[PDB]
């Protein structure tokens, strides 16, 4: 009934290219009513596209994308509605020659520009990149990337080194690989950071005749990564910076059957003791070095995860007990319509029988239009703050109380309003404005008034304002560089490829500090209370960011009481991967 | 350009020989090729197919199939040659060529000393030919000595890629008279050579006495003519431009890398005995079945068949090593397997074997094939025939075929002077081949007296020859010899004033009456017969005479000639008792040759005819119950079924009923019908005469009101059926053809096609608990004939279902006329009509697309295509024949999608070609959509929306893209080189709806001074491509073709346009410069227009001849560096790479195959595998330096790694194993395995059944029991049913591979073995996969192949030691489209789980596709569906939650 007759279809033109994308939109609130939604696409005579629109602005008269390009079909030009306008051009050898953007189309605002460009060897060589140049504006251009090849002497055959770049200056400092396997995976790498790496201010310019002078530009400190690696080419050992070293297995199909963590001058834990796999090898049953099994449940014909169930088993030193038995309910083609969870241990849904447990509803376009949760009664409205921490664990159905939330699309799938329905409290509304004239849009806060949205971006697409009264900056590369208020501050450094690895928060009132430097499987916290350090953390991390990641808390200076040293932190995941539970090394709830 | 990296040969799917049957054509026939698996060496080789064609006859590789390169031969085909200046010749093609034209036109011949730049003995007066169609457009010279006596005449054709072949230069390759070496029938190809100086050699074996029996030798003494196949060689190893057979002595045998040898017998055919490459002592075997042909005017005899093909290298002078004293050594042998016949022997299987380096061999499944054959057992007997009964018993009549219909009518006398014909028909509701006769038509009035010729039949032709006994004859000219009445040599000795009368007595069969060699003299009233008949097989009516105890046959040379008599022993009868009006003469069996039936009272004794050499001992038929034979009777052979073999057809007065007829066959035998690759695959195909067809056609003709006529007077075996078996699946498609409008064209003596074909496809599918709806597709093809009173109502049978639509396309005929040249289109003569309409023959017309489903939309196609063909008419030394070039100019697609309003429409047409046939300017249409309707015609379950939605104004605009381009040619001096890629433009026009022509486009319209692509007319320049070349003038190609660089246009002024708010003139030109980019001059200019940035690739530096042109540099542009190549010594492979920077790959090659075997890379680390005999990765590791110190692998050399013989074995191994991989080929699990000891065992026989079974080839040698050789061993000797239970105890299994890969080096004591198992089936595609895994839970696989189930239904589970993950299951249908792919599954054993349980217990999406092979639903394994539905303007799609709201 709500899905009926919504198909997804594809118009053409005579020469089979897709002139019209169209969709059929239905709200069950009013399943009378069913909106046709017209994605234009356009064509030249050479049958290359043109200009795309969405339904809302085409509507309006207005387009999304332009794009002019060669005769072959490369793009040499896009002006975007909500990215702006880019210029590009490969070299002949197909690779990478200039690309000029922040540019803004009224002509064309050329004057906040930011062009990049690349210096190959020469004709005489293989043609590998030398150096990456950025320039801003007026200012002189900055050589943002170098990179050194390394020859075939018989030392680096020896190394499996021959012909690849053995240094990477990128816009964080050095990359250096110093030994690769005869699979090809790096087997040691070292990275430095930039002299005075913690001011946004400094940025990258690799000025110098040679190496010698552009690693004068580079911190002292060392961090050396190594890794290990089995016939097939893949990882078995990692030796972080500070050397803690992480282990892996594999079964006789090639999967993790155990992990291990030896944390610098201690021994050898089990962080994951088995797991085994369905056929078509998805976890099944995960064993954890804390005693705790996590079972996964999937329906046989599709395959889908039905049940994440954690639990310490019988004969458990901190008593059985199901910490979590989640159930998941789709619909045909995969949304998710229901999610119970029997485990709950305050019995918070079956005393509420008003509202039902975690139901979700969707439109035919499978956008998300209405849900039903609990929150803490205490929580109030939500902003960009997390709540205070309820502590200890509440132990009774009236710390929770449940809500419904009801969400609002417009033709372009802007989420143009959050309302939040609580069962007994007084419900608000988060209202998003759209742009008149593109898919930039802030909070009404911000502005209520459509005309002026797109001046709170700049012309790339960034966020100029967080807040009402916060400022952002970005680098050249449309990285986030900078909070600010307009007096707490925080700012962000990037490696080569846009990856975060560092972080730096400052309160000036006497100027306190922390920095936050992300390595492979380590992070390496600090706080400084004016010049003197209060607190020195290793935070080791165990597995790969996208599943249920195990942290070891290690102090070198500044522990807290109440936090024994090396405490484990077991996390446990729903389906979207979000940390839901932490358990300590007893498996108990933290 | 391909910039060569080296690298090894990577894992791994079991697949065959790229066998394949070819498309169902207008010919009608089934085809089969096999590509020769044989090394293609440098690139320069052989690359030959032994193919096979169901109108094919008897040669070399048994009934049917062939092997052999080009040839030109002397014209037999309108009479015989006499070695005079009359004799026509024919081009490699079949086709008659005729003297050409030069520049002045006149007889384009010249004198020549010099050839390819090379001193000739002697003159010779060389001449241009030039075929009446023409295909490639080859270069045709014969080369004759200016004095005759200097020596013989041969042939050379260029051919436009460059290369040059010469036929029959020395004597090994002429098919020439035995009597006399000057009279050459036939110029086989002897040698190539191409432009980078690589050759190729054919060797030829003449045919001679070795292994014949003094009976054989003293009746074929002129058998010196017939060439066979012998060795051909290749890989040169001096670099040459010119032919070796110009030099004053021919290379040694040691100055070629590679070679081909074609046995015949010679050598043990045996697997265990390695072939040598001399052939032994004991010389080539005689075949059983020996024949002759005499089309030539001379005796050919034929006694040889091919047993294997062998594949020899020369590993020593490969490898740059001592080449003293080397035997080149065996790398592949392809064995044939024939069922040998005194009639027809035929090849019943070729296999595979090579052999590992301790000698043993390894095999690949055998390619069986088998045929319709002729059962002496099964002789369907008597059987009444009231087709005859209005007459009373006494009547006589003739069944003959009167009118050239295939199959005969009854031809009668009621009162004298009254002849009537009652014409066959198809009778209905009977069998779908039953014949009956239709209405009496009168004959015309025949003269008062004379044996005359007569036109009876109304065709306009004399062709009857009436003669009186007084009763009265008809007799087909056809069965007498061409020139019956102006004879000469012996034909007027034996009729000397003229026969008194001529009596058939069969089909093609002639009694004669009267009142150098020795002739048979015709008695008034003998005890001994004379006839016209073939009793050779060969295609001619020959002389025969039979007394009570000999029968010699006279071949018929041509022209009246009468060569020596030959006997046939095993006919005699007693000499008191032997009467001529008994015997007849008729093709019982299909064989070719003529049978002798003789009757007695109360029996017909049928004496086989053995391939013209002897008779069989007799066939003894019983006649009807309580029948006497006398002179009461009446008994005549005839072709009543029009299967080209003879039924008997009998009167009994004393009888009741009194008419008989006796079908000795109810198929023709020796056609192939049984293709079985032993993998899981067997096709099955089903023949139908013309003959048949053309009764069902006229009965529709008929039924219809209209008068029948046929074109095609006798019976062709046409393909009617393919059913294609999936042994593993139990699937199979059926693919069944109809034909129609079927032409033979009398001048000519020469089969046209068929004029439509109607093709059915259908798929069946094993049961299941989630069915497919199989629909057939229908495609309806028309072609030309080129007969115009056939090909003219054609156009009327089109769909008419579209009133909209454009009219069909007409034949346009050309002339080519020169200017600064072009076609221009005249209206030819009736006499040139003739011949440049049948230059479309076999051509396609149109073809429409449907599926039968029952469904409203059925009788509307999913597609429309049809052609327009253009014939160019070019002048020859004929004046009455000119030469012809076909070519399709038009092409237009309608797409319905099965709606009739709405379709899509598109068109492309070739303007302009050059002189050598490459097409100049071209143009691709696109039709805008169709003014759009008042209500939808699309059905009303859609949006209501969407109709008016569907429309869009980018439907509307037509667009004409117009293509120009030209091409290098080298055709000065004697070189021939055609279509070297040069110059490429494209231009985009696009115009609004009202100015497309309202009847649609046509060449005429486009080349009109108003036309819509005129140069007046504005456009948008789309880009343009040069190739330029290096080694010649300037940037122009050297017959060697060097490519310089390419280059295409990337900017011109519009796309410029890009950079127009963020860079000025200077600063953008000044970077395009160095970004590499340059201007160049726009290509095909027009006034005004400026020169293009483009960008160039593709740079290489070539070598020199002696090093035979080969790139030694490489590089993409100028702007990196270049890439060193180093070849090994005879330049075949690349055994070293060197970059810009340096670094260096190098390979060691494995010259069996030349493919590498180990490669050393820049940081001097080793990669290394073993190949097996088939070139196949069977083991492979790796080692050299990390991290400061030796890694990896253990060495070969440290420790060698056996690859286990089987599963069994490889699933025991120990870790610690010095391999990253290894893998076990088990291509032949589908064959049962059946040893001798199996056999004796179960016998207590000691061998004695276990070698009757392995020389009936029903096992072979190494224990595989063969699909087809059971079949045909059950069918003859059958089998006990001791034998058929160990059988069927004795299981199979699809085609399989095992893969074990390590996970760790072996100095690691935790690695473990990791394991892989696929599943091919018998058309190579992957089946499942299965991973071994760590022990748990499982389903079970019984014995039998099924999954062990619960009482419940749900699959029965255990903990397992042995548990696989299996994934990728896939069931496919006929197309090989995956029409259920199963989920992953636990299962305890790498076996594969039946199909049959798969059905029942496993999830499984089911995909449903179309007749155009487009999935359009999905069944979901939990229930539910996604839908796709297809139309011109857009598609539908709709997912789980759509459809479930249904
Ligand atoms: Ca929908
Ligand atoms: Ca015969
Ligand atoms: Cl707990
Ligand atoms: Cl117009
Ligand atoms: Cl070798
Ligand atoms: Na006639
Ligand atoms: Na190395």
């Amino acid at each position: 009934s709500l899905f009926s007759r919504t198909p997804k279809v594809t118009v053409f033109d005579n020469r089979g290219l897709t002139a019209r994308d169209i969709a059929y939109h239905r709200h069950p609130d009013a399943p009378e009513v069913t909106n046709e939604r017209i994605t234009p696409h356009q064509y030249d005579a050479r049958g290359f596209l043109t200009q795309s629109a969405d339904p809302r602005l085409h509507d309006a008269g207005r387009v999304n994308f332009s794009y002019l390009t060669d005769l072959a079909g490369g793009v040499l030009r896009t002006q975007g509605a909500d990215n702006g306008t880019s210029v590009s051009l490969n070299d002949v050898a197909g690779r990478p020659f200039i690309v000029v953007s922040h540019i803004s189309a009224t002509t064309e605002d050329r004057s906040l520009a930011v062009t990049r460009t690349w210096q190959y060897e020469d004709a005489a060589l293989p043609g590998r990149p030398l150096n990456v140049t950025e320039q801003i504006s007026t200012e002189v251009a900055r050589i943002t990337e170098r990179f050194v090849y390394a020859g075939n002497t018989g030392a680096e055959k020896t190394l499996n080194l021959a012909g690849l770049c053995v240094r990477h200056y990128d816009t964080a400092g050095l990359v250096q690989t110093d030994s690769i396997a005869l699979t090809g995976v790096s087997l040691s790498v070292t990275r430095r950071l930039l002299k005075d790496a913690d001011n946004p201010d400094t940025v990258a310019d690799w000025q110098g005749e040679g190496a010698s002078a552009w690693n004068d530009l580079l911190s002292g400190e060392e961090y050396v990564t190594l890794t290990t690696a089995d016939a097939t080419g893949t990882v078995l050992t990692t030796t972080d910076a500070k050397g803690n070293i992480q282990r892996v297995r594999y079964d006789v199909a090639g999967l993790l059957s155990g992990s291990w963590l030896t944390v610098r001058d201690r021994t050898e834990q089990v962080i994951v003791k088995s797991l085994t796999y369905s056929a078509a090898g998805q976890k099944q049953r995960e064993d954890h070095g804390n005693g705790v099994v996590i079972t996964y449940t999937y329906e046989a014909e599709t395959q889908r995860l039905t049940g994440i169930r954690t639990e310490r088993p019988a004969g458990h030193a901190s008593g059985a007990k199901v910490l979590q038995d989640l159930r998941y309910e789709y619909d045909p083609v995969g949304n998710v319509l229901k999610i119970t969870n029997d485990a709950e241990a305050t019995r918070f849904w079956s005393n509420q029988k008003v509202v039902p447990e975690n139901t979700y509803t969707y439109d035919s376009l499978y956008q998300l239009v209405s849900a039903t949760g609990r929150e803490m009664a205490n929580v109030g409205q939500q902003g960009s703050r997390l709540p205070s921490a309820t502590v200890p664990f509440p132990t009774d159905s009236s710390a929770y109380t449940s809500y419904t939330r009801t969400y609002t699309y417009d033709e372009a799938s802007n989420l143009t309003q959050i309302r939040h329905s609580p069962a007994t409290r007084s419900g608000y509304t988060t209202n998003i404005t759209v742009s008149n004239r593109s898919n930039r849009a802030v909070l009404s806060n911000l502005t209520e008034n459509a005309a002026d949205v797109d001046a709170l971006f700049t012309a790339g697409g960034q966020q100029t304002q967080l807040q009402p009264g916060l400022g952002l900056v970005w680098t050249a590369r449309n990285e986030l560089l900078k909070v600010t208020p307009v007096d707490d501050s925080e700012n962000y450094r990037y490696d080569g490829g846009s990856q975060r690895i560092l972080k730096v928060s400052v309160q000036k009132t006497s100027a306190q500090t922390q920095r936050a430097l992300y390595l492979p499987g380590l992070e390496l916290r600090s706080a400084k209370n004016g010049d003197t350090e209060t607190e020195s953390l290793q935070v080791i991390t165990v597995g790969e960011a996208s599943r249920a990641q195990v942290r070891m808390l290690h102090w070198e200076s500044g522990r807290p009481d109440g936090i024994t040293d090396d405490k484990v932190r077991y996390s446990y995941d729903n389906l979207t991967g979000s940390s839901v539970l932490e358990l300590d090394s007893d498996g108990k709830l933290i | 350009m391909a910039i060569t990296t080296l690298s090894l040969p990577k894992g791994g799917a079991i697949n065959g020989m790229g066998e394949s049957v070819g498309q169902a054509g207008p010919d009608g026939m089934v085809t089969f090729s096999i590509p020769l698996p044989f090394s293609a060496g440098r690139g320069v080789a052989p690359a030959l197919s032994l193919s096979y064609s169901s109108g094919a006859g008897n040669g070399p590789f048994g009934m049917g199939w062939q092997c052999s390169a080009m040839s030109i031969s002397r014209r037999t085909q309108k009479g015989v040659p006499q070695y005079n200046e009359d004799d026509e010749f024919l081009s490699p093609s079949g086709e008659v060529m005729a003297i050409a034209l030069n520049d002045s036109g006149f007889e384009d011949v010249r004198t020549a000393n010099r050839l390819q730049g090379i001193p000739l003995p002697f003159s010779y007066k060389v001449t241009r030919y030039q075929p009446r169609l023409i295909q490639d457009f080859i270069k045709i010279e014969y080369w004759q000595p200016v004095k005759q006596t200097d020596g013989t005449p041969f042939w050379i054709i260029y051919s436009p890629d460059g290369q040059t072949h010469i036929l029959g230069k020395n004597s090994h390759s002429r098919v020439a008279n035995a009597e006399n070496p000057s009279q050459i029938a036939s110029w086989l190809l002897e040698e190539t050579v191409t432009p980078t100086g690589e050759h190729i050699y054919y060797q030829y074996s003449g045919e001679n006495q070795v292994n014949c029996t003094d009976a054989e030798i003293a009746l074929h003494p002129q058998d010196s003519a017939q060439r066979y196949l012998a060795r051909i060689d290749y890989g040169n190893i001096s670099p040459q431009a010119s032919l070796f057979v110009l030099d004053e002595e021919l290379p040694n045998l040691t100055q070629w890398l590679f070679h081909l040898v074609f046995d015949y017998g010679e050598r043990d055919i045996s697997i265990n005995k390695i072939p040598t490459f001399e052939g032994g002592t004991t010389g080539w075997l005689a075949r059983p079945d020996m024949f002759s042909r005499y089309d030539f005017g001379i005796e050919i005899r034929n006694r040889r068949l091919c047993h294997q093909v062998l594949g020899f290298h020369r590993l020593e002078a490969l490898n740059d090593r001592d080449v003293t004293d080397e035997i080149p050594v065996l790398v592949n042998r392809l064995t044939l397997d024939y069922d040998l016949n005194n009639s027809v022997s035929t090849l019943v299987a070729v296999r595979q074997v090579a052999y590992e380096t301790d000698g043993s061999p390894i095999t690949q499944p055998p390619l069986e094939f088998d045929y319709q054959r002729f059962d002496t057992g099964s002789i369907p007997g008597w059987q009444e025939m009231p087709q005859l009964e209005a007459f009373n018993g006494y009547q006589p009549y003739q069944m003959i075929d009167l009118y050239g219909e295939g199959t005969p009518g009854i031809l009668y006398q009621e009162t004298p002077g009254a002849w009537w014909y009652k014409s066959p028909q198809r009778q209905i509701g009977g069998d779908s081949n039953a014949v009956t006769y239709g209405a009496m038509k009168a004959l015309p009035k025949i003269p008062r007296l004379q044996a005359t010729l007569m036109d009876i039949n109304g065709d306009g032709r004399l062709d009857w020859v009436i003669t009186s006994a007084e009763w009265t004859h008809f007799t087909p000219l056809n069965t007498l010899p061409t020139e019956y009445f102006h004879p000469k040599a012996q034909l007027a000795d034996l009729v000397g004033a003229g026969l008194s009368d001529l009596v058939l007595i069969g089909p093609k069969s002639v009694r004669l009456y009267a009142n150098n060699v020795s002739l048979p003299v015709i008695g008034i009233d003998s005890r001994q017969l004379v006839a016209f008949a073939d009793m050779l097989g060969s295609g001619q009516q020959h002389l025969v005479e039979i007394t009570a105890d000999s029968v010699k046959c006279w071949p018929n040379m041509g022209h009246g000639r009468f060569g020596q008599p030959l006997t046939l022993e095993g006919f005699s009868q007693p000499q008191t008792s032997f009467n001529p009006d008994r015997v007849f003469l008729a093709d019982i069996d299909g064989s070719g040759t003529n049978d002798i039936i003789y009757a007695h009272s109360e029996c017909l004794e049928i004496y086989l005819n053995e391939s013209g050499n002897r008779f069989s001992k007799p066939i003894s038929l019983l006649l009807p119950d309580g029948v006497n034979f006398d002179n009461t009777c009446q008994l005549q052979a005839a072709d009543i079924q029009g299967l080209g073999i003879a039924s008997l057809v009998m009167t009994v007065p004393h009888m009741s009923p009194t008419h008989w007829r006796c079908d000795l066959a109810l198929n023709k035998p020796w056609l192939l019908n049984v293709m079985n690759n032993n993998r899981g695959a067997e096709t099955c195909l089903f023949y139908r005469s013309s003959a048949q067809f053309w009764l069902d056609e006229k009965q529709l003709v008929e039924a219809a009101g209209q008068q029948p006529e046929c074109h095609l007077p006798f019976p062709m075996h046409l393909h009617w059926r393919s059913e294609i078996f999936d042994e593993i699946t139990g699937n199979r498609l059926t693919q069944e053809q109809e034909y129609a409008h079927g032409s033979w064209d009398g001048q000519e003596r020469e089969f046209r096609g068929f004029g439509r074909l109607i093709q059915r496809d259908t798929d069946g599918f094993a049961q299941g608990t989630v069915d497919i709806p199989t629909h057939p597709s229908r495609t309806v093809s028309w072609f030309a004939t080129g007969i115009p009173e056939i090909d003219t109502t054609l156009s009327a049978e089109f769909w008419r279902g579209d009133d909209q639509a454009f009219s069909p396309f007409s034949p346009r005929f050309t002339r080519w006329e020169n200017d600064s040249g072009s076609d221009v289109a005249f209206i030819p003569s009736e006499h040139d009509a003739f011949w440049l309409n049948r230059a479309m023959k076999g051509q396609l017309l149109r073809s429409e697309l449907y599926g039968d489903d029952g469904t409203p939309e059925a009788e509307i196609p999913y597609s429309v295509t049809e052609m327009r063909h253009q014939v160019r008419a070019l002048p020859t030394t004929d004046a009455t024949v000119p030469s012809a070039w076909c070519s399709t100019i038009e092409t237009r697609s309608y797409q319905y999608q099965r709606v009739a309003a709405d379709p899509q429409c598109s068109q492309q047409v070739v303007i302009k070609a050059d002189r050598y046939g490459s097409p100049l300017l071209s143009v691709a249409i696109n039709y805008p959509r169709r003014k759009k309707p008042e209500k939808s015609p699309y059905p009303d379950d859609l949006p209501e929306t969407l109709f008016d939605s569907s429309y869009d104004t980018q439907q509307q605009q037509l667009h004409l893209t117009k293509q120009q381009q030209n091409y290098f040619h080298l055709t000065n001096d004697d070189n021939w080189l055609l279509g070297l890629p040069k110059e490429q433009r494209n231009d985009g026009y696009q115009y609004d709806q009202e100015r497309a022509p309202a009847n649609g486009f046509t060449l005429e319209t486009l080349i009109a001074s108003n036309s819509l692509i005129g140069s007046n007319q504005p456009f948008t320049y789309l880009g343009q491509s040069r190739v330029a070349y290096q080694g010649g003038v300037d940037e122009q190609p050297s017959l060697q073709a060097l490519v310089a660089y390419g280059e295409t246009a990337i900017l011109d002024e519009k796309t410029l346009q890009a950079f127009v708010g963020v860079l000025d003139s200077k600063t953008r030109d000044e970077l395009l410069f160095s970004a590499g980019y340059q201007l160049a001059p726009r290509l095909f200019r027009v006034e005004s227009e400026p020169d293009v940035w483009v960008a160039r690739q593709g740079y290489s530096e070539f070598g020199d001849y002696s090093q035979f042109w080969r790139p030694l540099s490489q590089r993409s542009t100028l702007l990196t560096g270049k890439t060193t190549l180093k070849w090994d010594k005879h330049y075949c492979v690349v055994i070293e790479t060197q970059d810009a920077a340096q670094l260096v790959t190098q390979a060691r090659y494995d010259y069996r195959f030349l493919t590498p075997y180990s490669l050393t890379d820049a940081n001097d680390n080793q990669h290394y595998v073993v190949l097996n005999p088939f070139g196949e990765v069977i083991a492979s590791r790796f080692w050299g330096t990390e991290a400061g110190k030796d890694a990896g692998y253990s060495t070969p050399q440290a420790k060698p790694f056996v690859v286990p013989a089987t599963i069994e074995a490889a699933l025991a191994l120990s870790p610690g194993i010095p391999v990253a991989h290894c893998a076990i080929f088990e291509p032949e699990s589908w064959m049962q395995k059946l040893t001798q000891h199996d056999v004796s065992e179960r016998m207590a026989d000691n061998g004695t059944l276990w070698n009757a079974l392995l020389q009936a080839r029903f096992v072979t040698e190494d224990g595989y029991v063969c699909a087809l050789g059971r079949r045909r061993w059950m069918a003859r000797h059958g089998l006990s049913v001791l034998m058929l239970t160990l059988l069927a105890e004795i299981p199979r299994t699809p085609p399989h591979s095992l893969t074990i890969t390590t996970d760790r080096y072996d100095s690691d004591d935790q690695q473990q073995l990791r394991q892989r198992i696929l599943f091919s089936d018998g058309f190579g595609r992957l089946l499942q996969s299965a991973q071994r895994v760590e022990a748990g839970e499982s389903w079970q696989r019984s014995e039998d192949s099924s999954l062990v189930v619960n009482v419940s239904g749900t699959p029965a589970l255990v903990v397992t030691d042995n548990r696989w993950a299996v994934s990728g299951r896939t069931e496919y249908d006929g197309k090989g489209q995956g029409i259920r792919v199963y989920q992953p599954y636990f299962l305890d054993d790498w076996r594969y789980l039946s199909d049959d349980s798969a059905r029942t217990d496993l999830f499984a999406d089911t995909h449903i596709y179309d007749p155009l092979g487009r999935e359009y639903q999905v069944i979901t394994a939990k229930g539910y569906r996604r839908e796709r539905q297809y139309t011109p303007w857009f598609v539908v799609n709709q997912d789980e939650n759509d459809t479930a709201a249904n």
